């Protein structure tokens, strides 16, 4: 079985996510054809389905936004939603659900999913705050977009100890991360620790230094 | 309304259970529960359907059942090809549509059982001046890679302001995850202390911060 | 033998395309001479309908219909809507009524639903009339008898 | 579930109460309903509360129903009230013959 999803992958809020998905053999009227999304963090959300006849079975949560249609002659079907928001960022799978009901009791042979990111602009660049402290101290690269960012220490003259963490996508749509360095405890106050943050997509650089309290 | 545990461990070959806790509107009605296996990057394959039936090419290892308002999946004979996310899925009537679970992260062993290793940073002065506050909870060197954080202000949990990162493979082949909390400056000042508690399989590891 | 004739039932305001993975015809299908009447959307109201058929022929007619026993009181509202579902059959000598028995069962071919069938012989130049509120497996084709035959049960080959 | 090799005999009862008031006294208000289901059987039982003459001083009734449950087959009861539940299924032992007489054994 073939199940191919394609469509607009990179849009911003208030636009209209249009996808479509085509098949091999196993043609329509045997099964219910469904759209099931999955936010990249966690979860699995059913959003709708439709048969060869064009009869729909929508999620009422997303209804008045979802419109699902079927090109039966070309053996494919399309998804049209919505007045889109940012929380619709998800991997979108089309899937063959087996017709029981009235319904779609289970789904066999999902598609492969196409990522759709509905974030908001724009290349911004971070603000960097120090992290006060054996012991360990670091930097805080906050509110930057898009990824990635270099985190040097002493401009590159300290490698052991660094644990530059994966960034998080905030509800603000901007990324944030923090680095950290473990160092001997009573050795502090006697030596400096610059952290050189670099964000090339907005051309910003910082050499913010860190001291204990 | 389908609750699954976050994580379950298990040595190769041993048997492990994954619970699909449901309400009376989904499994309590006559509706059947199915299961789906999602290997990394891959899309979910159909697993147990009809609460006990498995489609072609699914081993006997996987065995499904259903009792009252809950369902359960059982894996015996763990292999590397079994490490994946698993989802239960049924139908709900009060919501008029099908429903999936939260997913369960199956981690097959083959490594030690290290735990965090949490280090917590309080808001810096420089950002308190900009009328902001953000506490930073760092987690490294833990196996397996599935934790559950919870923030408190010296007694009470904080539901909002939390951003929690997905774990990922360290260079030391272990896992690493961070979680940030957003606060207003006086909220930070007008409290005894704060604590980022992190639960790994059977251990709570907590840090603490107080304004100074 | 048996020669079929369409009874000519039209529907409006409901769905007629119920199907199941147990009547598998290159996908999920249903009985050939029957139509599984459903409600437009899940949990929507099934409107009460009345459909007649007049046996215009000279041999007696064989009318066959079904009742859908859902797995729970909830699934019945999913398919046909809330409310008590009721089928009423009647001819010049037949007078019955049918109600589904929604409730828990074991699994049979992996399903816990049931569909049970009833039949009556409509006299020539008679009229059968259905009234129904839902849970009704409607017929599409009345059957007629061709003549005379024998019927046996065996486990040996023909010759 | 009939775990055994031979068919099982399943019996239950329905308590038809003296009035709607006693039915709500024993199980509560709201309609009652007892569904019994198996692979070959499924039926619904509603109690029939109402007034009727006394028998053994009592106006209530408990009528019993039954079905045969095949091997490896499950019988499922769902009940709201008015349901006399069974504690013990029965399996037939062997062969016998039953008679009706009015004289002594010898
Ligand atoms: C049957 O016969 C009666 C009277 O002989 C007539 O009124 C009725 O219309 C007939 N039915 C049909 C289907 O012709």
């Amino acid at each position: 079985l073939q199940l191919q999803e394609w469509g607009a992958g990179l849009l911003k809020p208030s636009e209209t996510l249009s996808l479509t998905c085509a098949v091999y053999g196993g043609s329509f009227s045997g099964y219910y054809w469904s759209w099931i999304r999955q936010p990249p963090g966690k979860g699995l959300e059913w959003i709708g389905e439709i048969n060869h006849s064009g009869g729909t079975n929508y999620n009422p949560s997303l209804k008045s936004r979802v419109t699902i249609s079927v090109d039966t002659s070309n053996n494919q079907f399309s998804l049209k939603l919505s007045s889109v928001t940012a929380a619709d960022t998800a991997v979108y799978y089309c899937a063959r659900g087996v017709w029981e009901g009235s319904g779609s009791d289970n789904f066999d042979y999902w598609g492969q999913g196409t990522l759709v990111t509905v974030s908001s602009a724009s290349t911004k660049g971070p603000s960097v705050f120090p992290l006060a402290p054996t012991a360990a101290l670091g930097c805080l690269v906050k509110d930057y977009f898009p990824e990635p960012v270099t985190v040097s220490w002493n401009s590159g003259a300290l490698t052991s100890g660094v644990h530059t963490f994966p960034a998080v996508l905030q509800s603000s749509g901007l990324y944030s991360l923090s680095s950290v360095v473990t160092v001997p405890s009573s050795s502090l106050g006697t030596q400096t620790y610059i952290c050189n943050v670099n964000h090339k997509p907005s051309n910003t650089k910082v050499d913010k230094k860190v001291e204990p309290k | 309304a389908l609750t699954q545990p976050p994580s379950v461990s298990g040595a190769p070959g041993q048997r492990v259970t994954i619970s699909c806790t449901g309400s009376s509107s989904n499994i309590g009605a006559g509706f059947d529960v199915h299961w789906y296996q999602q290997l990394p990057g891959t899309a979910p394959k159909l697993l147990i359907y009809g609460n006990s039936f498995r489609p072609s090419g699914v081993p006997d290892r996987f065995s499904g059942s259903k009792s009252g308002t809950s369902a359960s999946l059982a894996i015996a004979g763990l292999q590397a090809e079994d490490e994946a996310d698993y989802y239960c899925q049924s139908y709900d009537s009060s919501l008029s549509g099908v429903v999936f679970g939260g997913g369960t992260k199956l981690t097959v062993l083959g490594q030690p059982k290290a735990a965090p290793s949490v280090t917590l940073f309080p808001p810096s002065s420089e950002e308190l001046q900009a009328n902001k506050a953000t506490l930073v909870c760092l987690i490294s060197d833990f196996y397996p890679g599935a934790v559950t954080v919870a923030w408190k202000a010296d007694s009470s949990p904080v539901k909002a302001g939390v951003e929690t990162t997905t774990p990922s493979k360290q260079s030391n082949n272990k896992y690493a995850a961070s979680s940030y909390l957003s606060l207003t400056p006086e909220q930070w000042k007008s409290h005894r202390s704060y604590s980022c508690q992190v639960t790994h399989e059977g251990s709570t590891v907590e840090k603490t911060v107080a304004p100074t | 033998g048996i020669d079929k004739e369409a009874m000519g039932f039209t529907y409006s305001g409901i769905r007629t395309n119920g199907a199941t993975s147990a009547c598998r015809r290159s996908g999920s299908s249903f009985y050939a001479e029957m139509k599984w009447l459903l409600s437009n959307t899940d949990n929507a109201a099934f409107p009460q309908m009345t459909k007649s058929y007049k046996n215009t022929r000279k041999s007696p007619a064989l009318i066959v219909w079904g009742i859908h026993h859902s797995v729970s009181t909830a699934e019945q509202t999913k398919l046909y809507g809330s409310g008590n579902k009721l089928v009423t059959v009647g001819s010049s000598n037949y007078q019955q009524s049918f109600v589904p028995s929604p409730g828990a069962r074991p699994q049979v071919n992996g399903l816990s639903g049931r569909i049970d069938f009833h039949w009556l012989m409509l006299n020539p130049n008679d009229t059968v009339t259905f009234s129904f509120n839902g849970a009704f497996i409607a017929p599409d084709r009345a059957s007629f008898l061709r003549g005379k035959s024998m019927g046996i049960q065996s486990g040996v080959q023909v010759d």
